């Protein structure tokens, strides 16, 4: 149908919009826009300051929200209800380096992999994180597969294990757990950590229609 | 070709005008006489110490436009 | 209708029983017959609404007032009136048997080859849309928009209006549909679509209807049981544009080359200036060479 590409600024990333239709495609710049997909028209814009290495922009199936890791340590979340379709930007629990891979799922969640080998599942409603997952020194956790009905899960890891499990059942150990801790009144987002958004100096602000 | 009106405006839209043509477009403009005689009895009379000279002040070495 | 430079008159309904009856020279678009149909009118490739009386030979009709195309071509009710699209985009409002042009839209806002044209049940308050994301429902001769009737960013739009006139059925190259609810001016919604770049929304012949064309092949055969202001802005807005273009505009063109132009002029007569040089004052130029010597 059609090649996009640019004059310079390097590709990193973009996708498509399961259970709908736009494409979000970005440069090296950060710089995150959508394209009119059948027109190659970019109408919706944006320049930003992070700049990221190897990002990669995570798509909802319903395209109301989009996604980016990279090489720095940061992720940015999108939402087309309000102005700018990425509103804001933040910073990462301690340790992350940068983010490998981001993927949406059906509830308002993506999985992470990070630079730091930790995969994370994040909450995008609040942009918190909602899972945590961690296996012994290299060998490791090397990659993610998501079934999102069930989120029926096969991972790989540097251990050589070939997984065998279902997030939608890991979830229970941290809906379980937490709200145990409801009883006593825990807070989420520090239960997650929520990310706080941040300064303008290093966001993916982003307008798009 | 001649008339004031028309070489004011010549002059400005083609702008200016060739060499072989100084002749005319000048003696019509300033009226020249064309006083050859009168000319020539200034070019002939032989030494003129004024202007012998001239590279001394302005020494522009070409001895055929001094001259 | 298709690249036939004529249009297959096909037997009714069904097992084949029929033959060539030539149109034009190449693609024809979307045909209306009148209510009555004595003519079949189609929007055959001479970029005309050509009438066709049942079947005849010659023709009954044919009428171009537009520039480039018949993108459409579609009768109306108890009008002498037929309207259509072009690749000019321009909409056309026509009287076929007189051959003549009633009104027109000009860019009514279109970008390139204009999809289908549909009416008001009555045949009026046009509807058009093109390769631009945008239908605009505009009136007959009255031709003022209702409202912007925002498209797909689609390569090029289709369309077809239920019945009754209430719902856009908004199709197009992209496989993303939608339909509009006209009673309210509201999009009612995205559709699931689930792959359907449909390039025709031709609706039953009463009632309950489909969404088909594109990608998926199989006839996309749906019974739909759903079935049973921004126009001030464009006040000026864009009114003022086309004029606020115009100053200026030959002021150059003039400016630029019809005085270079006549500026020629001037050389091609100094050229010869010397040709009066040489015989105007030339009793001098010569008298003074002797005169010297």
């Amino acid at each position: 149908i059609k090649t996009l590409f640019a004059k310079a600024s390097y590709f990193a990333t973009g996708s498509l919009t399961p259970n709908g239709q736009s494409l979000i495609t970005s440069f090296q710049d950060g710089n995150v826009y959508v394209w009119n997909l059948n027109n190659f028209e970019v109408t919706a814009k944006s320049e930003v300051e992070e700049n990221m290495k190897n990002q990669k922009i995570s798509v909802s199936a319903d395209s109301s929200r989009f996604v980016i890791g990279g090489s720095t340590a940061y992720l940015y979340y999108c939402d087309i209800s309000h102005s700018p379709l990425c509103i804001s930007s933040f910073a990462l629990p301690s340790g992350s380096t940068s983010v490998k891979k981001i993927k949406f799922t059906h509830g308002n969640y993506l999985g992470i992999i990070t630079d730091n080998q930790v995969f994370y599942a994040i909450d995008s409603s609040t942009n918190q994180i909602a899972l945590e997952f961690r296996l012994p020194k290299n060998k490791g956790i090397t990659d993610f597969d998501i079934n999102p009905n069930n989120l029926e899960i096969l991972i790989v890891s540097g251990n050589g294990e070939i997984f065998k499990y279902d997030l939608q059942k890991l979830f229970i150990m941290e809906m379980n757990q937490q709200q145990r801790l409801l009883e006593r009144g825990i807070e989420s987002s520090l239960v997650y950590n929520v990310l706080k958004p941040g300064n303008q100096n290093h966001s993916l602000k982003f307008e798009s229609h | 070709f001649l008339d004031r009106e028309k070489l004011r405006e010549f002059l400005s839209r083609f702008g200016y005008f060739p060499e072989k043509h100084r002749v005319v477009v000048w003696n019509y403009l300033l009226k020249l006489p064309s006083n050859y005689e009168a000319f020539d009895n200034l070019a002939r009379k032989g030494l003129h110490p004024n202007y012998l000279n001239l590279k001394s002040t302005f020494p522009i070495q070409s001895d055929k436009l001094y001259y | 209708c298709g690249q036939d430079r004529q249009i297959r008159l096909w037997q009714n309904t069904v097992q084949s029983k029929c033959s060539i009856i030539k149109a034009h020279c190449g693609a024809i678009r979307s045909m209306s017959f009148s209510a009555d149909g004595g003519y079949l009118l189609s929007s055959s490739d001479d970029k005309t609404l050509k009438l066709w009386r049942l079947q005849d030979k010659k023709f009954m009709c044919s009428f171009a007032g537009h520039k480039n195309w018949v993108r459409s071509g579609v009768i109306s009710p108890d009008m002498r009136l037929v309207a259509s699209g072009s690749d000019d985009k321009t909409v056309m409002l026509w009287d076929l048997n007189f051959q003549k042009i009633v009104s027109k839209y000009s860019t009514s806002d279109h970008m390139d080859t204009v999809s289908q044209v549909l009416f008001h049940p009555d045949g009026t308050c046009l509807i058009s849309s093109s390769f631009d994301h945008k239908i605009k429902i505009t009136d007959i001769r009255s031709n003022k928009l209702i409202q912007h009737y925002n498209a797909h960013d689609a390569q090029v739009n289709s369309i077809s209006i239920h019945p009754t006139g209430y719902f856009l059925a908004s199709a197009g190259s992209d496989s993303k549909i939608k339909i509009w609810d006209l009673r309210q001016g509201r999009q009612i919604y995205t559709l699931y679509s689930n792959d359907k770049d449909i390039t025709t929304v031709q609706f039953n012949q009463s009632g309950d209807y489909f969404a088909t064309g594109g990608s998926q092949n199989l006839c996309m055969v749906w019974k739909t049981n759903f079935d049973q202001q921004p126009k001030l802005v464009v006040n000026n807005g864009t009114a003022t544009y086309p004029s606020n273009f115009v100053p200026k505009v030959e002021e150059e063109n003039i400016m630029t080359e019809a005085i270079a132009a006549s500026m020629q002029q001037i050389y091609s007569r100094l050229d010869t200036m010397f040709q009066y040089m040489t015989n105007l004052e030339n009793r001098v130029v010569q008298s003074e060479q002797l005169q010297k010597s």
